[PDB]
This record gives structure tokens, C-alpha cells and sequence, in this order.
């Protein structure tokens, strides 16, 4: 069992490992499917 | 000559940058792991202050203040490891703000020396080309 | 856009804003291929 | 300068300014090539 918390925190510090260089302009990207979405909303509030 | 030189610092700057991700990656597994400690340790606390009121349903004041002793001790110990974790949190930063530099430097020097010695073998060519327009010697028929 | 407008028929705004981003998706491609057929008819035209 | 405009839609000031140095960084290369087209262009007329 401790063998196993062992490999379950290797897993942690690969995750970290991969935080660490996770910071990507894909951030900013995130806020343009956030304007279509509400491009969409609009659009469907003129429908009504 | 300087072309093989800078070649060589581009190629082991691509090395350096793998190496210092390397390090980055390390780090973050590092946080990781002290950051499951102490979130660990602060739920062994909780439980030690369960046996604790155990303890206080009746009798076992002894055993109260042990709980209390290991609460002392495991809280103790959290703000420790929530000491390194700052540290680490820290070296983190500066590593990172220290790869986005090196990147910058790197991307930089790469991209400017390949145009410096682009537009000097250019400017050679160049000169090549005006010396063998003044340089014709056709006129050597003036012997025959 | 048509089912799009079924969402809009009840309920689905999700699918609604699903369907536009299809749209904006397609119109984008459209507009891509449209430029790609101006060049090759100018193409065409060049090698008449 | 796209991507700017995305960061002015809401919040991500640093992301406006990155955009910025990104821009200036490409605005300037741009100045650099265009010297180093004049003075290809000069050669060129030179030799021809």
C-alpha cells in the first residue's frame, strides 16, 4: 500500500512537472469561445 | 570561424533548454508532493482532535492531551512543509521567469546571426560580382 | 442553421450556439476556398 | 494586434501587452527586412 502512495506521488510530481510547464496562450484562446458563445446567445435572443 | 562558433552555442542552447525543463518539471513535482503532505498531515490533525474528543466523552483526559500532543506536533510539522512549499513555490517562478529569458536570448541570438551572415554572404557576392565586371580581361587581344 | 433553429424551437440553446459555431466554422472555409478559386482562375487565366 | 483585441474584450492586460511586444518585435524585423530589401534592390540594379 505504501508502494502504491509511492507511484500515486511520482504520478503527482510528473503532473507538476507538466503544471509547470503548462502555461499556454490557449488561456486567451478559451476567451474567444466565450465571445461566440455569446455571439450565439445574442443571435438566438434576436430569434425570439 | 564565427559561423561554426555560433552554430555550436545555438545547438547547446538547445540542450540548455531541455535541461532547464527538465529542472521545471522537477519542481513542480517537488510542490506537488509537499503540497500532499501537508494536506495529508492537516487531516491526521483532524483525527488525532477526534480521538481527542473521544477522550472527552469520558475518562481519558490523558488520552485528550495526548491527541493534543500530536495535534501540536502534525500542525507544526504543516507549517514547515508550508514553508518549503513557499520556497519552492519561489524557485519555481524564477526558474520559469529565467527559461522565458534564456528562450528570448536564445530564439534571438539564433534568428539574428543566421541573418547576419546571410546578408554578409550576400554582400560578398556582391562585391564578387563588381570586381569581375571591373575585373574582364578580354582586352589581353589587344596583344594579338 | 436549420438546427439551429430546431433549438430554437424549445430548450436547446446549447445546441443553438453548437450549430453556430458549425456555421462560423463552415462559413470560414467557405471564405478559404472561395480565395482558393480566385487564385486558381487567375491561375487559369495566366496560363490561357 | 488580434490577439490584443481578444485581451481587451475582458481582463488580460498583461495578454494586451505581450500582444504589444510581440508587435513590436515583428514591426521591427519587418523595418530590418525592408532595409536589407532597398539594399538588395540597390545590388540588383547595380549588376543588372
Amino acid at each position: 500500500f505504501e508502494r502504491m502512495e509511492n507511484k500515486v506521488l511520482d504520478m503527482e510530481a510528473t503532473s507538476q512537472a507538466a503544471g509547470e510547464l503548462a502555461g499556454f496562450g490557449i488561456e486567451n484562446q478559451f476567451a474567444q469561445l466565450e465571445a461566440s458563445s455569446g455571439v450565439e446567445d445574442e443571435l438566438a435572443a434576436l430569434k425570439a | 570561424d564565427p559561423e561554426k562558433v555560433l552554430e555550436q552555442a545555438v545547438i547547446d542552447m538547445q540542450e540548455d533548454l531541455v535541461q532547464l525543463r527538465q529542472a521545471v518539471a522537477r519542481t513542480i513535482a517537488e510542490e506537488k508532493r509537499t503540497e500532499q503532505r501537508l494536506n495529508q498531515d492537516t487531516q491526521e490533525a483532524k483525527k488525532w482532535e477526534d480521538r481527542a474528543k473521544l477522550a472527552l466523552t469520558n475518562g481519558e483526559e490523558n488520552l485528550a492531551r495526548e491527541a493534543l500532543a500530536r495535534k501540536k506536533s502534525l500542525t507544526d510539522t504543516a507549517a514547515a512543509y508550508q514553508t518549503q512549499l513557499a520556497q519552492q513555490r519561489t524557485m519555481s517562478e524564477n526558474l520559469r521567469r529565467n527559461l522565458a529569458a534564456l528562450e528570448a536570448k536564445i530564439s534571438e541570438a539564433k534568428t539574428k546571426k543566421n541573418m547576419l551572415q546571410a546578408r554578409a554572404k550576400a554582400a560578398k557576392a556582391n562585391a564578387e560580382l563588381q570586381q569581375t565586371l571591373g575585373g574582364l580581361g578580354t582586352s589581353s587581344a589587344t596583344s594579338a
